[PDB]
């Protein structure tokens, strides 16, 4: 490219079937269920930690690139050079280029405007036996399917970590298209998947809306921001 | 007022006097998880609030909690002996608009489900 | 300038997502997590050091000044001439014109009134092996959101270190506004980035409030303290 | 009174050795005490900075919350249930009362049990 | 020796005002019993710092010792 | 009943030469012992300036805490566990009842293990 | 013994052969100021004694000096080369119960620092 820039990608994350990230497991309240969900430690709002959002998209992208090249990526630092470019590693691209964020719930007042009382439902499940059928109970807690979260992530355009034996340079404008194409390809794979929890039993179906890019610091090349908004137009 | 200063000592004697079958403790902790998830959200908004007197919205939520303690104790024989012995329907009428009456009630309520799991087997 | 002055910039740094400035060692001694945070030895409050805040802002400005001039600065003695007169080096501008300070947590009693049982949360993260689908749990500690630190930063107007090749001179009224534009630009890059560690996975988002300059010693001009507050109002 | 003896480091060594085995590796982990260890450290950091020998009423209602989170945690875990009974942590917490140096005596005994738990146990040490 | 005349008569020089009027003293820590009562184990803290190499993104650990905040020193100064 | 063989400089060399090495270097560095070498300096400088022949109860209190901090550090580190059990530090810390003379022999033996630790291998500058 | 007779010309052999870097030398006397002050307080006390066998109050002063040479050599690079090329660490291990063996080490140590400072124009 020509100069330093930071690209901000805003949007909206809405929950379609009930979400249970559930990484509390003991830290939560005393009058609570056995498997509680992640809440904010001050305002008690349900949250999405951002480590689960980053690790799920890297797992789904390592299987899409691992089926087109017919190899099994055994661990990170053995991934593709397009996944290890925007997600980090510890070998030659030492830092991300993508900064994920934690996300609180936003439409709390819109849910009590309708007839919703608790922000999290409690669902009872069963385990039946395939001969002389007797059943044992478990209780699950999950966020209600009307919730909305303020999705955001930042993208940085700089020299990066060049390495001890290399000549440093900026990524060209053709390479920023291939980075944004893999973001929206990895966000369309998440709309088929379930973002943490049970998932195969109906949990965590999620949807993206109003994805658009900005230029938060520094100018861009010109007629480049509008074709980054077209890669994000198909989610 | 029925809740003492040392509420943990009187909340333990309530659980020791609950009725029992040939086993023990017909009332379980799964029969009132719809009453525990409504109490645990009244405790949150009362704690985050700054003013001393309660909101108008913070009285419609207390009044809805009192209609669930009668709609759940009505359709369950084990629950209505627990509400009448712990005196939960007497304390909810004392909380008119004072915030510290609510937090003293929610601290006493969660000291009852502590000794409900500890004083028996069959709960993990 | 024809005078001597010391300007003091004050404000408020607030915590949006959870912040972890690690310590490695440092005597917590009772069941502590494998990744603790930096605290105070006497008041036992969470703190932000002056080395973490100075070193993060300097690298964000060398990335911007470096990419806009097509030069990769590989050591702090090779930086731009506007960076080395503010932060200092060991060849030409021996001491920097800026003094950073350590900050401690201020609103402890405000957070305890709103229902915080502890001043730091413990977060359970989990690495998943791609072959056996097993679980590698870990415990991380970080400062809770809503915490607020008192920010302070001093600026000096004097001769500096006028080496034997040059004569001594005070900075003019155009160099002081040129320096405060670089301060306000460098603090705006920190809001579009992270502070501390694990920031590509959602940690350490901050925000600045109520920035204002004040002449503590000496006399400035009449139309100079309102031009320096015009630069800090863009943060 | 005084369920914690002097030379408590010798008393804490015998408590951890008297735990059930379950094929060598212990039933009790330090992850099951994580919500309890993070509250005792907050109580120790506030009683140490104080000066008066009687606990303030803003500090005597954090001991009553700590002894109601111990009872709830011992009720739904059987590994934590025997450890609380073998060490006598609920009897000491009820007998703290209002003195500053029966609360600091509890926290020094609490550190020795976690220190001997990580030492006498493999499948740890990372 | 090139300072102002108000500087060289308080601190001294070697040409005109041969000895200063101010006598500074060395000071050591006084509230050593007040710090240990409030739970301070050692009078100094060890700070862990870092220096990230800009080419390879690697860390260079160093350890610094410093006096903890809250200490007090009994200041003294004599004028003649 | 001490581990110190009245020389403690040959014995402090018979420990660091027997520490389990790895493919590259030693598995134990000196950055892992900074929390224990900072508490042992406060016991040295306090017991030195005392004129008595037995420890004060305020001085005897911080030997129990150094005894606990050794057990916790040896519990969560493999290299410190193989070093504490080799030198015999946890059994020697239970021998100091209240004797000032047996406390001073520990601090002399402690800094003879640190001196040969810096000398017998590189990566200590 | 490692110390030869006429140690003054032996001490000039050690200082003449050293890792002279791009400057004059790489070892400075400020890097062994702590060692030069413990030796001078040992030589000025073992010379004023009378008994041929060293006192136990002087036996542990050799032990602290021996630990001091081990710690300094492992910490500083430029002093590690000095203590083995001159043979100092394998000389402190021999002074068990001999007063005159202590004086041979201290007289040899004085000749080393005399040629150390004379043979470079950086130190003074």
């Amino acid at each position: 490219t020509t100069s330093y820039a930071k690209i901000e990608i805003t949007g909206t994350l809405t929950v379609l079937t009930g979400l249970q990230i559930g990484a509390g497991d003991g830290f939560s309240a005393i009058g609570a269920v056995d498997k509680p969900v992640v809440r904010d430690p001050l305002s008690r709002l349900p949250m999405i930690p951002g480590t689960s959002l980053k690790g799920k998209v890297r797992t789904l992208l390592s299987r899409q690139y691992g089926a087109d090249t017919e190899t099994f990526y055994r661990k990170p630092n053995e991934d593709h050079a397009h996944i290890r470019r925007l997600f980090g590693d510890t070998e030659e691209y030492m830092t991300g280029r993508l900064v994920f964020r934690d996300t609180k719930l936003t439409n709390k007042d819109d849910l009590e405007a309708r007839g919703a009382k608790t922000l999290t439902e409690v669902k009872f499940e069963n385990a039946i036996n395939r001969v002389t059928a007797k059943a044992n109970l478990r209780q699950m807690e999950r966020v209600i399917p009307g919730s909305e979260f303020a999705f955001s992530l930042v993208y940085e355009v700089s020299f990066g970590t060049p390495g001890e034996e290399q000549k440093a340079s900026l990524p060209s404008s053709d390479e920023i298209i291939e980075d944004f194409n893999a973001i929206a390809r990895g966000l369309k794979l998440l709309e088929l998947d379930y973002l943490g929890g049970s998932g195969t039993r109906g949990y965590g179906q999620v949807k993206f809306s109003n994805l658009k890019a900005r230029a938060a610091v520094g100018a861009l090349d010109g007629s480049l921001l509008e074709k980054l908004n077209h890669e994000l137009a198909a989610v | 007022s029925v809740i003492q200063d040392d509420y943990v000592k009187q909340a333990e004697q309530v659980i020791r006097g609950l009725p029992k079958k040939n086993g023990d403790f017909e009332l379980t902790t799964t029969q009132l998880r719809v009453l525990l998830s409504l109490t645990a959200q009244l405790f949150d908004e009362a704690q985050l609030s700054s003013d001393q007197n309660l909101s108008p919205a913070l009285r419609d939520k207390v009044q809805y909690l009192r209609v669930r303690f009668v709609y759940q104790a009505g359709r369950e024989k084990a629950v209505r002996v627990f509400v009448e012995r712990a005196g939960l329907l007497d304390e909810l009428a004392q909380i008119g608009d004072s915030r510290d009456r609510l937090l003293k009630f929610c601290h006493y309520m969660e000291a009852l489900v502590a000794y409900k799991k500890f004083l028996d087997p069959k709960e993990t």
